[PDB]
């Protein structure tokens, strides 16, 4: 049960840190520095979905 | 005719998994009754006159009952879920000391062993009622998945590793196998019989299988066989170094041909001997169209004789 | 000649959204055929009319052509093409050009599809799935199969970008997201979840493709590799792929009932977090469809949970639906059939769904016809009735005609019983234990006879309702009375134009003030006289040849991929000739004249277009990545003895980050209208990135001389991840080479450079994907 809570809790934050970043409001920001800040928050992303179906890959091999 | 149904109380996996059937139906119903209901009540009370111009009343929704039909979906999921993970931890349990069987899908047949009794046959699989038995099952070249309805759920068969599922057979009968697992040309074609018989009856067809060789019903036949089928095909009754084509060894036992899709009969064997494409279009054994008819009847004869006596599985019920 | 030159060159999204309805709904008939071939074959038992090989053919193209081709078309890029920047007030989508490519690159992947019947092998046969190892041994059709999945991805991905960059960006002033009509927010939400889902996809049809051409694998199990791992792939976007095809219908159904009720929608925030639920939990299921693959009981516990929650959203969106409906006063026009057919026909579709999700019960109900009949349930019954309640709704918006209602209905009871008819035999088939992808079954089985004929009988009754629909269609447009602007008296934007619209859509001033999602309701009330527009103020998007011609030689270097074997010249001359369109398209003017180009977010559409487009790279690197762990992780992958060194990889880390801070500063210079500094930093930004990519070229030889991706796991993994990478660099690069070109010819200013703004930020994303890589392949 603390596994699947794991996923749930991995894919929750993939959702809200889509949120964060592509949200209209926060798309209007201004600044060369936003590109950074958004590209950086891709790189978070990156590592949260994959981490997040590994794990449930290995669950599945958890016999 | 076989009377296959996923409903048929034959295994203990069909027996302990039917009480999730009620608590479905009963759900679906009262579902269907209140949302088609609600539907079909308001197509008959809201429809409007041609003439009618007046706009209806305005209403945006209705917060409280919003909620309602939230919770009572979930609440109803929820029990649903409760109800499967509980089934699901049972009939996924192994049972301790069940009779081991390995299943390897081929395309487009099926090869068993059971490895205490060391014992080979192919494409029918003879079980004793009333004991447990654990299917370890696995592939020798693309996915397949071993299906026999009467008995139990499926299992995919996946090259490279082992999967297994546990049940008890209880209802002798002749029970329809399929492959459930789209592999090619001849996937449609790919069938089995499991055939359950009383424990007493199984521990003597297994004991003649092992006690005695085949006969040889037809000399000539035995030669034929050697000079055009033993390069593929076993008569052993026993794991050969290398697997090509089905065991023969029990053929003359053999209710079925080609892999399940045919009665087992002289003249069924010729036609397949002569053309097995012809019935399993992709199919990986040649004809043989040249032996002459004094050969092949010769050869028939003896492929029915590969079998031990006493035995009429063609008389049990049909799953 | 005219009118083809027209439709070559266009770039009027209502054109492209005609295009797209109409090649979608060819598609529907086509496959419809295949499934009456289908059907004839299992009328009887032992049937010799479609057989073998030649079946599962044709089993192949009807589930292929309508899932990729028709079902995710017809709502999303068809009808909403052509309504969404109406319901926005808007003169057209935010990315013209890219709209037309993404329709003919849609086309090019039928093409692709379908002409596999001329080559050796011809149609795939492997059904639509494509199971590994059986795809990578099949002699059928499955590189044409294969290609036209991959090229099908790029008009996907390209489409749903600029429908939200659309949502986001053109958005009549006044009008806040949640004064949107409900289906622009179905239509967001699918294309959202399509965005970020399709990687799966994208991973299990390269790697496939891969093992076929080159021998690269991730999955044969010599080497460790994991067969299931191709499922994981294929289901982590072919479940949120439903998902993606019911969200528009089910705004579709929301937008007829709140219509032909003459009521405002039920519950319209609830509306929207339904979908977003809906989002969230169809990229969270996957796995039961792979719930008799032997995956740990816990693994298969953990998706029969998710999936039953996704009863919980869909349930409030059908309630709501029907809320709208309570109260009302129903005209009963044909779209209002369709939309009641709909949802009587779903509750069945999901309830069998959710049974599905009850694992034990899966263990019989997978691969039977108790499957086939749930997902035409809600494919057929469903979504497919929701096409056409959109269909018949927006019909006389988009062809200026108006159908005949008897007809209509005809059409619908026809659909209705043969429906029923065809699938709820299938049902109790699969109760009977009737596997599917059979060609042929015997007649010792009790029941199956019967309901196999039955089943055939429906089957053909559909038939005369696709004739009836065909018939219905001819005759509204050679005899149809003309139709006006709004007809139903609908209360969204779309009915404010003329039918069909004029070119640039509204003729009048909107107002900028919208109290809800009923614009023509709401000024109606306030007898807000609508003004004419300024036709100085209205400016239409230039036709250009660019797009089809692109969408032609990609076509062209995937039919060169398909056919031969990998590499060969033609993929090269084909690459080249692409190159060289895209040259051409990025020098030429998006207007004639100069334009005022003023969005809701501040954010230019190529900037906006380029953001969403990235979301679906984040998740293609995101899957591979999770594979690539999991084999790693469970000791099936590890690396050889002469892996690339560390060092190398950290000496192209300072390449490609330095090339992000010169780009950063080429951009800021641009800014401050310096522009001799910003064409410097951009051309040093391009000569650090050739520098990587000889670098990586270099370690790649070196690598692949030490060790061979078919005997190690590993290394495969390696040239997958980091070759992929490798071939973002040579786009990202390719980017920004346009953006160059563009400066040199004096098309860069503080007015335009979109193109600067999409690469310049597609560049930073491949020096962060490349971050990761240097983590898990060179330091881990
Ligand atoms: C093995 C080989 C592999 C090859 C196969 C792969 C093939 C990849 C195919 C990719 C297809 C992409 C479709 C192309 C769409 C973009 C067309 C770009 C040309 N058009 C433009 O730039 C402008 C010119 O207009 C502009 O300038 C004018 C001034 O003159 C102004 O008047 C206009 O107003 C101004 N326009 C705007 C909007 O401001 O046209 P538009 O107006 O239409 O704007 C359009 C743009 C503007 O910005 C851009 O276009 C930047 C994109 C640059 C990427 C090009 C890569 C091409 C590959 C080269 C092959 C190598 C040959 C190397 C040698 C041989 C030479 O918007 C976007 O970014 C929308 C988002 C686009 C998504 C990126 C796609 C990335 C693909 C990743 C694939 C991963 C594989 C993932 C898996 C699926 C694998
Ligand atoms: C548009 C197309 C589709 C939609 C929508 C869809 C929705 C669902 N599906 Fe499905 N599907 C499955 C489960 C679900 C569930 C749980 C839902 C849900 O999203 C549907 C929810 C909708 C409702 C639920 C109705 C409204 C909700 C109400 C009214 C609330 C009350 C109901 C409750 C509380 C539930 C009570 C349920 C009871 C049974 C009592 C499963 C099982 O886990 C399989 C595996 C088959 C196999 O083993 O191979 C599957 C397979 C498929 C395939 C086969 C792919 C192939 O080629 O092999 C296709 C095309 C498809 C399409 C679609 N599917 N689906
Ligand atoms: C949205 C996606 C789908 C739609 C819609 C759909 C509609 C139907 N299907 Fe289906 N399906 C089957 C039967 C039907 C029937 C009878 C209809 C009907 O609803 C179709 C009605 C539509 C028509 C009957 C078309 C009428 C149109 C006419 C009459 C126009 C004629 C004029 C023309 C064409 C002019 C054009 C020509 C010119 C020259 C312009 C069967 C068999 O009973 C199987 C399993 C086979 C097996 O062995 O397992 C099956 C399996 C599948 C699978 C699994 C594929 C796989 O295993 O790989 C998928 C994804 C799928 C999707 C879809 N299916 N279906
Ligand atoms: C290798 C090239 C073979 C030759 C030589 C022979 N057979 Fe065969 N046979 C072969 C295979 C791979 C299979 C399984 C085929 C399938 O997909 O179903 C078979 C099967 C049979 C059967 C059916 C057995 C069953 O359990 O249903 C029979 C009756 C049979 N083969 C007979 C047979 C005879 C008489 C042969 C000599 C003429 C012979 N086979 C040669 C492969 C090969
Ligand atoms: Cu073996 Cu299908
Ligand atoms: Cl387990
Ligand atoms: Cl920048
Ligand atoms: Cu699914
Ligand atoms: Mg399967």
């Amino acid at each position: 049960m603390v596994y699947i809570a794991l996923f749930a809790l991995g894919a929750a934050l993939v959702t809200l840190f889509f949120y964060l970043i592509l949200n209209p409001r926060v798309l209007t920001t201004e600044g060369e520095t936003f590109d950074l800040r958004f590209v950086l928050f891709m790189l978070l992303l990156i590592l949260l979905a994959a981490g997040t179906v590994a794990l449930m890959l290995l669950i599945g091999k958890a016999h | 005719a076989h009377r296959v149904a996923i409903t048929h109380p034959g295994g203990s996996f069909n027996q302990e998994v039917a009480f999730l059937f009620p608590w479905v139906y009963f759900f679906s119903f009262l579902i269907f009754l209140v949302v088609a209901g609600s539907l079909a009540y308001v197509t008959w009370k809201f429809r409007a006159r041609p003439e009618d111009q007046e706009e209806p009343p305005q209403i945006h929704g209705n917060d409280r009952l919003e909620v309602v039909w939230t919770l009572i979906p979930l609440a109803i999921v929820f029990v649903l879920f409760g109800l499967t993970a509980k089934a699901l931890i049972q009939v996924n349990r192994p049972i301790p000391g069940a009779m081991k069987v390995e299943v390897t899908g081929y395309q487009f047949w099926w090869d068993f062993h059971y490895p205490e009794l060391g014992l080979r046959n192919s494409n029918e699989l003879v079980l004793p009622a009333g004991v447990p038995v654990e299917l370890e099952i696995t592939s020798k070249d693309v996915i397949h998945s071993f299906w026999v309805p009467g008995l139990a759920g499926k299992r995919d068969a996946i090259p490279g590793q082992t999967t297994r599922i546990s049940f008890e057979p209880k209802e002798p009968g002749l029970y329809y196998g399929f492959c459930a697992e789209l592999c090619g040309a001849s996937h449609a074609r790919m069938l089995f019989r499991v055939v359950v018989l009383p424990k007493e009856e199984f521990d003597r067809f297994v004991e003649a299988a092992k006690a005695s060789p085949a006969p040889v019903a037809d000399e000539r036949g035995q030669q034929v066989f050697q000079q055009n089928c033993a390069a593929c095909h076993g008569v052993a009754r026993s794991m050969p170094p290398a697997v090509i084509g089905p065991e023969l060894g029990l053929w003359g036992n053999r209710t079925s041909l080609g892999a399940g899709i045919v009665e087992n009969t002289p003249e069924n064997l010729k036609a397949w001997i002569r053309d097995p494409a012809g019935m399993k279009p992709g199919v990986k054994m040649p004809g043989f169209p040249q032996l002459s008819e004094e050969d092949l009847d010769a050869l028939v004869r003896y492929l029915e004789g590969l079998k031990v006596e006493g035995f009429d599985f063609g008389a049990l019920p049909k799953f | 000649w005219a009118v083809l030159w027209d439709l070559l060159t266009t770039v009027d999204h209502k054109k492209i959204g005609l295009m797209y309805t109409a090649t979608a709904f060819f598609a529907f008939a086509l496959a419809g055929v295949f499934s009456l071939l289908i059907r004839t074959q299992l009328a009887v038992p032992n049937n010799q009319f479609l057989t073998g090989e030649q079946y599962n053919q044709i089993l192949t193209l009807h589930g292929a052509t309508m899932l990729f081709f028709f079902i995710i078309q017809a709502g999303l890029t068809g009808f909403g093409n052509f309504v969404v920047p109406l319901m926005l007030g808007a003169r057209d989508v935010a990315l013209p050009r890219v709209n037309a490519f993404s329709y003919w690159a849609f086309l090019g992947a039928i093409v692709l599809a379908l002409m596999s019947y001329f080559f050796p092998g011809g149609a795939p046969s492997v059904g639509w799935t494509f199971y590994y190892p059986f795809s990578a041994q099949s002699e059928s059709g499955v590189d044409f199969y294969l290609a036209a999945i991959l090229l099908l991805g790029f008009s996907s991905l390209l489409g749903n970008a600029n429908f939200v960059a659309t949502i986001y960006n053109l958005r009549a002033q006044g009008m806040s997201l949640w004064k949107m009509p409900i289906y622009v927010w179905s239509v967001f939400a699918a294309s959202v979840l399509n965005l970020f889902s399709l990687a799966g996809l994208t991973a299990a049809t390269l790697l496939v493709l891969l093992e076929r051409k080159i021998g690269l694998s991730w999955f044969n199990p010599a080497v460790g590799g994991d067969p299931v791992l191709f499922q994981q792939f294929f289901w982590f976007y072919s479940h949120p792929t439903v998902y993606v095809m019911l969200l528009p219908y089910l705004g579709i159904l929301a937008e007829v009932a709140s219509t032909f009720a003459r009521k405002p929608l039920f519950g319209y925030r609830q509306m929207v977090w339904a979908q977003m639920g809906i989002v969230v939990l169809g990229t969270m299921v996957w796995a039961h469809h792979m719930f008799t693959v032997g995956e740990s009981t816990l693994f298969q516990i953990a998706f029969a949970f998710f999936t039953a929650l996704i009863a919980v959203p869909t349930g409030v969106k059908l309630f709501n639906i029907i809320g709208t409906l309570w109260g009302g006063k129903l005209q009963m026009k044909t779209p209002l059939y369709w939309v009641l057919g709909f949802i009587f026909n779903f509750l069945l579709g999901g309830i069998t769904g959710v049974m599905l999700s009850m694992t034990p019960l899966d263990y019989q109900f997978h691969d039977s016809y108790f499957v086939v009949a749930h997902f035409h349930n809600v494919l057929m019954a469903g979504s497919g009735f929701g096409a056409f309640a959109g269909l018949y709704y927006w019909w006389p918006k988009m062809t200026g005609r108006m159908y005949d209602e008897r007809l209509g209905r005809l059409h619908f009871w026809l659909f209705l019983v043969g429906y029923l008819l065809t699938f709820l035999p299938q049902y109790a088939l699969g109760y009977l234990g009737m596997p599917r992808r059979y060609y042929t079954y015997n007649a010792d089985i009790a029941g199956w006879p019967e309901l196999n004929l039955l089943s055939t009988i429906g089957a053909y009754i559909l038939g005369l309702g696709g004739l009836v629909w065909i018939y219905t269609m001819w005759k509204s447009l050679r005899s149809g009375p003309k139709a006006p602007d709004n007809p139903w008296g609908g209360y969204t934007l779309e009915w404010l134009t003329a039918s069909p619209p004029k070119a640039h859509n509204f003729d009048v001033k909107l107002p900028t003030e919208f109290p809800s999602e009923r614009p023509l309701y709401d000024w109606k009330k306030k007898g807000v006289e609508l003004k004419p527009e300024d036709p100085a103020h209205i400016h239409l998007p230039n036709s250009s040849f660019w797009p089809f011609y692109s969408a032609a030689t990609l076509f062209a270097f995937f039919v060169a991929v398909a056919a031969l074997p990998v590499p060969n010249v033609w993929m090269w001359v084909f690459l080249a000739l692409f190159a060289y369109g895209l040259v051409r398209w990025a020098l030429e003017d998006e207007y004639s004249h100069p334009v005022e180009h003023h969005t809701v977010t501040g954010k230019s559409n190529a900037w906006m277009g380029m953001a969403w487009f990235i979301v679906s790279e984040v998740g293609l690197f995101a899957i591979l990545i999770a594979g690539y762990l999991y084999l790693r992780l469970s000791g099936a992958a590890t690396p050889p003895e002469e892996r690339p060194a560390l060092w190398l990889a950290l000496l192209n880390t300072f390449l490609l980050v330095s090339s992000s801070f010169t780009v950063h500063f080429a951009h800021h210079d641009l800014r401050r209208g310096r522009f001799n500094p910003f064409r410097f930093g951009l051309l040093v930004t391009i000569i650090l990135g050739v520098l990587f990519f000889l670098v990586q070229s270099w370690e790649f030889y070196q690598f692949y001389h030490h060790s061979s991706w078919q005997e190690n796991l590993w290394t495969a993994a390696f040239f997958t991840i980091v070759g992929l990478h490798g071939l973002h660099v040579v786009i990202g690069g390719f980017g920004l080479i346009l953006a160059y070109l563009q400066a040199l010819r004096g098309k860069i200013t503080l007015h335009n450079h979109g193109t600067l703004e999409a690469a310049s930020m597609y560049w930073h994303l491949v020096d962060a994907v490349w971050l990761v890589i240097v983590t898990i392949f060179y330091v881990w």
